[PDB]
């Protein structure tokens, strides 16, 4: 917005600005600590081993 | 106008879980809500304001 005495309403007058992620949805630790990963899975027919 | 009713009237709308996304500390109930959604008769499709 921009109010009758001609201010400034602008988002970090409403909205806190910060930088988060998609979801907060999956939380995971590594040996009790904050960690991340993915989930490898093997290609139909592809060599696990290789 | 009736086009741009039965649109309005009967949709499908959106809106999110309690907790799920970040929530409080120590929250406890999680619910999912439900708003508008579709019409199902030749009854509710009657009563449409126009």
């Amino acid at each position: 917005k921009v109010n009758q005495d001609g201010s400034r309403v602008l988002l970090r007058d409403v909205a806190k600005i910060e930088l988060g992620g998609e979801n907060y949805d999956i939380i995971a630790e590594f040996n009790g600590q904050p960690a991340s990963g993915l989930g490898i899975k093997l290609a139909t027919g592809a060599n696990a081993l290789d | 106008d009736v086009i741009t009713a039965i649109k309005a009237q009967n949709a499908q709308v959106a809106a999110g879980q309690l907790g799920g996304t970040p929530p409080v500390k120590g929250q406890q109930l999680n619910a999912s809500i439900i708003a508008q959604t579709r019409l199902t008769s030749t009854e509710e499709f009657g009563k449409i304001l126009l």
